[PDB]
Formats: C-alpha cells, structure tokens, sequence
C-alpha cells in the first residue's frame, strides 16, 4: 500500500524539502502534526542540516536523516565505492527499519540528482543493495538528470553514465526531470527570469505530488505504484519516462485559469511544458499515463485523449495500439499559497516513456567520451576504488541503451 | 607482414570455473568464435564470426610450432641485412609472455622453451653456415621494457634510459646496455635476468602482469654497418598510453607494406622505415566465453594490420 | 581550489613581481599587510594564491627560483618585495650564464632538488590543489633551460594537478639576446611536453599593442610587465570569483585543447585605452570584442588573421547580459567563418565572472588557440637552423655537458610542433 522514499544527494533532498513540502500543504498537517515516512542522505552534513534548522524542521526524526560529516566529494567513484560505502549499512537499516513498521508496502520513492557525488555513486549502490534485499517491490527513482547544456559539475557526465548503469539493473521505473528544460517553463510558462531552485523544486514538488501523493489517494480511477512500471515500462531496463505537468500558468499574469480537460491535455505534447529538454524530435511515445487530478468527466478523457490518438503528428509507437493510462483522481492540485503557481481546478500530471530519450541519452553519453578520451578527472575514481573497468564498462553499457532505446522504435 | 593467431587451451582455473570454450580453429588458417548471444527477448543463439590468418595454430600448438612459423622465418632476414620484428599482442592472459619469454602461467619460466631463446639458437646455428660465416659478425642481445612512455634497461637494473630523436629523425636509446653472446647459453642468461627485473604491481598471487612493452633484441654487428648488421626486436606487448602505442604501432606496420607518436613506435621506427625489413604478427587468444569480447577487440585489430598485406 | 606560482628566471621574475603587484591589489593585500580590500568577496576564494600563518599575513604561494643573485636581490629589495617568505627564494648562486644547458643540466639540476623540495611543501599546503603557475622567457638559462627542468618535475610528481605557462617567446624584430633561438627551441621542446596551457607573451607585440593602444611613450619594462599581469589575472584568478558562467583552468583547458600537444594560446586584455581622453568607456560589450578580436591587442607576435582559431575563451569579468555576450560571440563566429576553423561548431567559450577589475567597470580577457602561432615557432626554429648548421655559439652548451643530438632533438620535436598545428589550419 505504501511507497517508502529515499531522497539522496543535496540536490535529491531539497527537491525532497519541496516534494516534502506540498504534501502536508495538501493534507492539512502543518509544521508539527504526523509523521513522514521517507530518509535522507548526504555526505556533506551542511545540507541535510538544513532539514534540521530550516522549515519542516520537527517533522522528521532525527533517524531517518543521514549524514556523514566527511565529505561529499563531486565524483561518483568516492560516493559509490570509498566514503559513500561507509554509510550505506546504516542507511539501509533504516530503509529496512521504515519498511518494517509498515503494512505491505509498494516500493521506494527514490529521490536522487544523477550528475552528483553523493547523488550518482551513493545510490548506485543503495538501490543496488535494495533490489536485493526486496526485489518483490518496485523501484520508481526520481531523478533529475544533467541539464543538455547548463551542466554543473566539470564531470556531470562521469558521474551520470556512471548512475545509469548501476542502477538500470536494479530500478522498476525511473522518472525523469531536466533541470534546464524546467527554466524553460519558469521563462515561457509562468514568466520569471528569478527561478531559484526553491522553484523547479515547488514543480517537481508537484509533478511528484501527482504521482504518489493523490495516486495513492482514492479515486474515480485509481493508478497503483506497481501500475505505473507496469503500464510504462515495455522493457527490463529500469526504463526513464519524463514528468509533464499541465497548468502550469501564471498565479499573476494572465488568467485563463478555466481551461477545461480538452486544453490541459493537449497541454501536455507540445514540447515546450515537459521538464526535460527532450523535445519529441522523433521519439515516439510508447505509453503515457495520464494522471489527472480535479474535476474530470471521464468521456471529457476518453474523447480529450481520442482526438489526440488521432493527431498523428504525436506519432505513437507501432507494436503498440493503445498506450494510454489514464489516471483520475478527485481532489484538485494543491499550489503553494504565494509561490507563482497558477492554482487550478484539474491538472494533468502525464509521464511518458519516448523512443526520445534516445537523444538525451545519446547527448549525454558522447560528453563522457569526449573527456574519457583523454582521461580527464580520471585520477579522481580510481584513486577512490574504480579502475578502466567501471568507467569503460559502464560506457559499454549505456551503448546498448542507445541502441536498445533506438530500436525499441523507429523499427517496425 | 605476416599475421597469426594463436589460441592458448583454457587453464585449469578457467576450467573449474567450467569456461565455455568460445574458440575453434578447423583449419590451418581460419579460427571461428562462437560468440555467444541474446536477443532483448533473451533468446540464446549463437553468431559464428569467421576470420582467416596466414597461420592460426590451436591450442595444442606448442611454443616450439607457433616458433617455426612466425619467428623462424624471420632470422634470415637479419644474416640478409634486414630488420625483423615480432610482436605478441593480445589480451591480458592471453599468453604472450608464455610464448615470448618461456613457459609459464605467471609468465615467467624456462627462457629455453621461449621465442626469445629459440630465435637466438638459430641465429647462432646461422652464423655458423658456410654462407654467412665470411660475414664475422657478432652477435649482441638487449633487452628493455617502456612503461608509461619511459624506456628501462633490463639488462641494467631497470635503469631509466633518455630517447632523443635527431632533426634527422632517426632516434636513439643512449645508454642501452648490448651485451656480448656467443652460446645459447649466453642468451638464455640475459633472458633470465631481465625477465626477472621486468616490470609489475605487487607479488600477484599467480601470473606476471604487462603493465608494460617488454623488448628483447638481437642485434648483429660487423663494425656497424647499416648502424649494424642486421637487428631482430622480438616484443612482448602489454594487454590490449597503451592505447596509443597499439594504435601507432598498427600504423607502422601498415606503413610498412607501402612505405600520433608513442614510445614504442619511436624506439621501433627504423625497423618500420627500411625497405628491406619484415614484421610478424601474432594475436593471442584467450578461449573462455568470459573473453569474448576481448577475443572479437584482438581479431578485428589482427585483421586491419593483415589487411596491409 | 588552490595553485602555486612558479618565477623561473629573471624574467619570469621580474614577471613575478608585476604579477603580484597586481594580483594583491585585485585581493587587497598591502606588502605584509593583510586584507585591507575594498569589498569582502576579494578574500573568499584567495587561498587560491596565499596561505594562513599570522592573522593578517597571507603569504604569496609562488615560488622564486634563479641562478643569478642580484635579481631577487631586486625583487625582494624594492616594493612588495618583503612579502615573500624567504623559504621561496630558491637562488643558486653559481654564474647563472645564458645557457639553457647551463640551467637545465649542469648548474640548475643541482638547485632543482632545493626546488622541489618547496614546490610540495606549498603543493602539500592545504585543500586541494588545481595546478601551477609558471612565468619565465624562453631566451636565457634560468628560465628557458631550469625553469623547463622545473615543470618536468612538477608534471612528474602531479600529473593530475595542471600547468599553465606564461612564456616570453623570442620577439622577432629584434633579439635581446643571441643564442636566444637555442635557449628558446629548447624550451619550447620541454613545454610541448609538460605544462598543458601556455600563453606566449612577445615584448614586441607589447610595445606596439603599448605604444599604439596607449600612447604611451616610454613603455618601460614595469610597464610590459605590468599589461601581461593584466591577463594572468583575468584568466585564473578571476574565474575564482563568481559568475552567471564560471570556469576554472580545466575549463580553460578542456575547452582550449583539442589535441594533447599543450597548445599555446596568444591573451588579450578587453579595455585597452589610453588614459585621460580615451576613456571613451565605450565598453558596452560590442566594444570589449570589438577589442579583442583585432589583430593588433593579441600579446603574442602572430597576427590572427593570419590563421584559423581552434578555440577562444573570451574570460569577460563586469556585469553583463548573457545575451549580449552568447550572441555577440556568434556575429564575431559568422562575420569571420573564414579564419575559425569548421570541425568546431563553436569555437568559442563565454566564460563570465561578475565582479571586474578593481576599478574598471568592464573587462574580458582572451584567450586564443589559434592556428597562427605556427608562423612563430617557424620563426624560432628556423633561426636554429641558420645558426645550428654552423654550430654558433654551441661549444657554450656541449661544453657544459650537452649533446649533438639533444638540440637536433628539440627542434625536430617543436619543428614538427609547427607541422602539426597546420593539421587544422586546412
């Protein structure tokens, strides 16, 4: 019944402050009510101390927040293998510690930010040492994965090539959001050249707010964790949907608000509202879930979604005739109450696998080679337990993400 | 140029692991990997891949045999004025110090059961015929080992040798230790020590390592000459910096037929450059399934420097 | 993030001093003083260049190595001379003659040891450490000869940290030397082999981009000096400072250096006018470009437009609309498609710290990797040749334990260097 979630690297635990955020917002449990059911890890203390001094301060226990006073260190390798091993035991314990004093729970949320030390390389192996330990659930990691330009680390890529392939073989679904492409929304959807990270946090912190939150929440059409992988996933590799929201309007500027079903949804294909820069420049889709929340007519959906089916132009893969999930809760979306968030009546929340990632993989991988050609901040990992193995290897593998992401589609 | 390939039989080791042997050579000159594979359904089939090298010896193949064809025909080359080269090249394991150095699993044994020694024995059995007997040569060995661009003299306590190249750009080894033999014997001595010195990480529980090129030369001297008689470089390569070093050396021996720098194509560019000089290839193969990706990297490679023929 | 500059030579010392004259004003670091700097920013990155010991005593992390006394007899006798701790001053009193052989091999490998000794008790210092800074000239012994030995060293002991250097190639024109070309082919020879940035400074190109882009007049060496610590600052020591994009030495370098020889870049400073009228403050941007991608204003002899462009690292440092920077850059990529090279789809690297020079209100340093440093190490290597073929002033080295084949070797080496760089240039 439940979903357990691990928010990993600082990034993965502010993203987490704000996921963590909207929620109470939308249950009506302020600074002090219940009790979460979530851990936080880092290796940099500073950060996860903020969850100890700022807001949402006394609504986690001291337990299920991690840190290892040591250091972060932005390299996969010393996150995975040397520091990050240290604390991954007690980390565990509490995600078997949490996962006991449940009732049949579903899987774990995971919340991790791939181009990070403690984010990438941690992980790796805490979701490696999980899809051991409960295999029998499902694994959904929420990642936000390398901006295609506007990347952080010199190294993003070592650590994101790296996260991808230790993962792919232990994850059920891993969803994804692009920090950039998200700007993109704060600019020409919502209009701000002002977005700080409390911001693109506040949107995951919806777009994920859809997914478990209400999900989990009764409705006219309920949609299970294990749906999700279920009716998203077409094959074993941990396979990575991208989050789209659809009223994403301006709680200021203009106001349309009243935007009924047959809007919001056609809303959610054009390529400018996705949080992720992976424009469908080819990639067919191969199964969308329509998360709907608010006031919905199911035949506004099975209409809203027929007239689509049949835009051609939103080309759908072949070996596949429907690939529509539609998902409908009751309870409207919940805005932050001054943020910028619009704050309407019915929202649409479609995550969705595309034969377009194809790119973003392909973009992201090619970085790699580049600085692996030359070894770059090679000296890094290995001097942190990892050799020519794990870097050439790991690159191997994402080829065949290239190649199975490409096949999968454009073939029939 | 001539290119071979040689499969080494799984070990005991791979053997109790219960490897699956990959490999297969049918015929004198053509070896089939049976590569396993799956399709994304998983469905096992397996793709047969076919290559064809001017020898290609089987497991069974003894040092002495791979010997006969590869470096043997190589020898006269030096007594006619030329300059030979023979390299192993493969994967780690694969068996190039075996069959270079001697017998060993841990590559280091018996100098005697090597090509190293083997090609010295007839170099003296050469020199010894009516033919080349006017010529009075000598006969000199080195050996030295490139690690990470830098050169050591075996022979001389891994001393750290200079490589300077002239505007000429003949280059040069200054310091390289050439010592006098005249037996078998002799050679066999130099092979032991410098074996012994050659270069590794910590006592490995078994096996020596190729963290570096390992060079062993024979050298035939009148008073010069060619800037000597005639030299043959037996080179024992490390597992397939490295990199750019297997990519020049590819080029050279191309380079050859008709006629991105690294130190071992330095040390080797006069054997490349001459018109009157011959390479051989031998590609090392180790047969369990777990190699085979490493098998298809060290064929495909074999393939290209073969094409130049 | 750290580094530790490195004063080889006389020159590279004289250097030294400009450098960080400068540099501790751009980080308000009186002589001995300590942070009396205008802002409070100028000291959350300093490390990068000093160290903690007092309180109020942040001591420059370089390192002053020469064979002639009487120079950092000079440097440590005048102004912010008594700032160095006298740990750095590794002199070698021996006759520090103008041979590269007489600083590389004989009277300069003994120092060496003394040297290094120190260039990892600053490297050991703290934090981590990125990479060294190394000024020197390419025409003498302590600097072309023990300062190439130096780095050798260095890139031995941390292959990993990098190694920026700031080279003073034999101006054409006129030599202020003779052997020049010898101590010069050398050196470049171990450059193209070590260090992995070098920006290349000819005091010729400086005197006209000084007596023209500033009228001045009497264009002293201080002066010469003075304008290249202009640029070393721009580059490193700012990109330790915020920015809307910020880079760092790997940046640089993993944006600049398309094939591992090293490549050697040609800096170029933004707001170049002449003082009293001039400061015509038309620096809005378009004018900072404007600047520097001329021919003229490049520190180096080569002129651009006698070449393509491999890369280009625009380092601006005031406040500015990412706007009209990213897109200037691009008219600046199509107005010149002809000499930018194609295989890179965009050549150039914005790269934009925030706050500026002390008391500019905009500035942009440059850093270019163009193909036209080719008709420069021509230059040098030929003056070799003209003058090896009769073995010149050679029996000053040979005699001083040298070999026939060592300079045979460097000019090869950085004559084939000339070769290469054309690879790209067609």
């Amino acid at each position: 019944r439940e979903c357990i979630s691990i928010h990993v690297g600082q990034a993965g635990v502010q993203i987490g402050n704000a996921c963590w955020e909207l929620y109470c917002l939308e249950h009506g449990i302020q600074p002090d009510g219940h009790v979460p059911r979530a851990v936080f890890v880092d290796l940099e203390p500073t950060v996860i101390d903020e969850v100890r001094t700022g807001t949402y301060r006394q609504l986690f226990h001291p337990e299920q927040l991690i840190t290892g006073k040591e250091d972060a260190a932005n390299n996969y390798a010393r996150g995975h293998y040397t520091i990050g091993k240290e604390i991954i035991d007690l980390v565990l314990d509490r995600i078997r510690k949490l996962a006991d004093q449940c009732t049949g729970l579903q899987g774990f949320s995971v919340f991790h930010s791939f181009g990070g030390g403690t984010g990438s390389g941690f992980t790796s192996l805490l979701m490696e040492r999980l899809s051991v330990d409960y295999g029998k659930k499902s694994k959904l990691e929420f990642s936000i994965y390398p901006a295609p330009q506007v990347s952080t680390a010199v190294v993003e890529p070592y650590n994101s090539i790296l996260t991808t392939h230790t993962t792919l073989e232990h994850s059920d679904c891993a969803f994804m959001v692009d920090n950039e492409a998200i700007y993109d929304i704060c600019r020409r959807n919502l209009d701000i050249e002002r977005p700080t990270y409390t911001n693109l946090n506040r949107l995951i912190g919806q777009i994920v707010s859809s997914i478990t939150a209400s999900l989990r929440f009764d409705g006219a059409l309920n949609v299970d964790l294990t749906e999700f992988q279920t009716n998203l996933v077409p094959y074993p590799r941990g396979h990575f949907p991208l989050a789209t929201y659809a009223p994403v309007i301006s709680a200021e500027k203009a106001y349309h608000e009243q935007l009924s079903v047959a809007e919001i949804t056609n809303a959610c294909f054009e390529p400018a509202n996705q949080m992720v820069k992976c424009d469908p420049r080819h990639g067919k889709y191969m199964a969308c879930c329509l998360l709907y929340r608010g006031d919905v007519v199911p035949k506004d959906v099975n209409a809203a979604i027929a007239t689509i089916k049949t835009k051609r132009t939103i080309q759908f893969v072949d070996w596949c005739p429907t690939g529509f999930k539609v998902g409908i809760n009751y309870e409207p979306p919940t805005v932050v109450p001054g943020g910028d968030l619009a704050k309407v009546q019915r929202a649409v929340c479609m995550l969705s696998n595309t034969t377009a990632i194809a790119e973003a993989w392909a973009r992201l991988d090619h970085k790699f080679d580049l600085m692996y050609a030359k070894r770059a901040f090679v000296h890094w990992y290995v001097g942190e337990g990892m050799e020519e193995g794990e870097f050439s290897e790991a690159r191997e593998d994402m080829a065949a993400l290239e190649k199975d992401y490409e096949e999968v589609g454009v073939d029939s | 140029i001539t290119v071979c390939v040689r499969k080494r039989p799984i070990s005991r080791k791979e053997v109790n692991r219960k490897e699956i042997d990959v490999i297969s050579v049918p015929r004198k000159d053509m070896l089939i990997v049976h590569e396993p594979r799956s399709k994304v359904d998983l469905t096992k089939f397996l793709e047969n891949h076919k290559f064809r090298f001017d020898y290609a010896f089987n497991d069974t193949c003894d040092n002495a045999m791979v010997y006969k064809y590869t470096a043997k025909p190589l020898v006269k080359t030096i007594f006619e004025g030329g300059m030979a080269t023979c390299f192993a090249y493969g994967q780690t394991g694969s068996g190039k110090t075996h069959t270079m150095g001697g017998e060993f699993n841990g590559k280091v044994q018996d100098c005697k059961n090597g090509i190293y020694a083997m090609a010295a024995k007839d170099v003296f059995v050469t020199l010894n015929m009516p033919r080349y007997r006017a010529m009075n040569l000598v006969v000199s060995a080195s050996f030295f080992e490139i690690y990470s661009g830098k050169v050591f003299d075996l022979l001389s306590d891994k001393q750290k040798l200079r490589v300077l190249e002239d505007g000429k750009q003949q280059v040069q080894v200054v310091g390289l230790t050439e010592k006098v033999v005249d037996g078998v014997e002799e050679v066999l001595k130099l092979i032991q020590h410098g074996n012994a010195a050659r270069t590794s990480g910590q006592t490995s529980a078994n096996s020596n390592s190729s963290r570096s090129h390992a060079v062993f030369q024979i050298v035939l001297r009148p008073q010069g000459s060619t800037k000597i008689h005639g030299k043959f470089s037996f080179i024992d390569l490390a597992g397939n910096e490295i990199n750019k070093s297997l990519l020049a050396l590819k080029e050279c021996i191309r380079a050859l037929g008709k006629q991105r720098v690294s130190k071992l194509t330095q040390v080797l560019r006069d054997s490349f450059i001459g018109e009157k000089s011959k390479t051989c290839m031998i590609a090392m193969i180790s047969p369990g399934l777990s190699s085979c990706e490493h098998t298809l990297n060290t064929l495909r490679y074999a393939d290209r420097v073969k094409e130049l023929v | 993030r750290e580094i530790v500059h490195i004063q080889a030579g006389q020159c590279g010392n004289q250097i030294g001093a400009k450098f960080w004259e400068v540099i501790s004003d751009e980080h308000g670091i009186d002589p001995t003083g300590s942070y009396h700097g205008d802002s409070d920013l100028q000291l959350e990155r300093i490390n990068v260049y000093y160290n903690e010991a007092a309180g109020n005593k942040y001591v420059p992390r370089a390192i002053l190595v020469d064979l002639e006394p009487g120079t950092m007899d000079s440097v440590r006798s005048g102004p912010f001379g008594q700032i160095f701790r006298p740990d750095n001053f590794v002199f070698g009193q021996s006759g520090a003659g103008n041979n590269w052989a007489k600083g590389h091999y004989t009277e300069g490998a003994e120092l060496v040891d003394s040297v290094l000794d120190v260039v990892r008790k600053e490297s050991e210092s703290c934090d981590c450490l990125q990479g060294f800074q190394l000024t020197h000239s390419l025409g003498g012994g302590t600097g072309s000869g023990m300062g190439t030995l130096l780095i050798s060293k260095i890139r031995e002991e941390y292959p990993d940290r990098i190694m920026n250097t700031f080279s003073v190639v034999p101006s054409p024109k006129v030599s202020d030397t003779v052997v020049e070309p010898y101590n010069a082919t050398l050196s470049v020879h171990q450059l193209v082999e070590n260090t992995d940035e070098t920006y290349c400074i000819d005091n010729e190109a400086l005197y006209d981009i000084c007596f023209r882009t500033l009228k001045l007049t009497t264009p002293t060496y201080g002066d010469l000096n003075h304008l290249v610590s202009a640029t070393m600052s721009g580059v490193t020591t700012c990109l330790r400072f915020p920015g809307q994009l910020n880079a760092d030495l790997r940046k640089l370098a993993v944006n600049m250096v398309p094939f591992p020889r090293l490549h050697f870049f040609m800096p170029g400073f933004a707001p170049l006018t002449s003082r009293g009228s001039q400061q015509y403050r038309a620096l809005t941007v378009p004018e900072l470009t404007q600047q520097m991608f001329d021919a003229k204003n490049m520190m180096a002899a080569c002129d651009p437009r006698h070449g393509r462009y491999l890369t280009v690292a625009a380092v601006f440092r005031g406040r500015m609309s990412m706007k009209e920077v990213d897109e200037q850059m691009l008219n600046v990529q199509n107005k010149n498609s002809s000499y930018f090279v194609e295989w890179i789809p965009n050549n150039v690297k914005t790269a934009v710290c925030d706050i500026p020079p002390r008391g500019l209100k905009m500035s942009a340093t440059f850093i270019g990797n163009s193909t036209a440093i080719q008709e420069l190490f021509k230059r040098i290597s030929e003056q070799f040749t003209a003058m090896f073929r009769r073995k010149a002033f050679l029996h000053w080295y040979t005699g001083e334990g040298m070999d026939e084949m060592e300079f045979t070797e460097a000019e090869s080496n950085m004559n084939d260097l000339v070769s290469e760089y054309q690879q790209y240039q067609d």
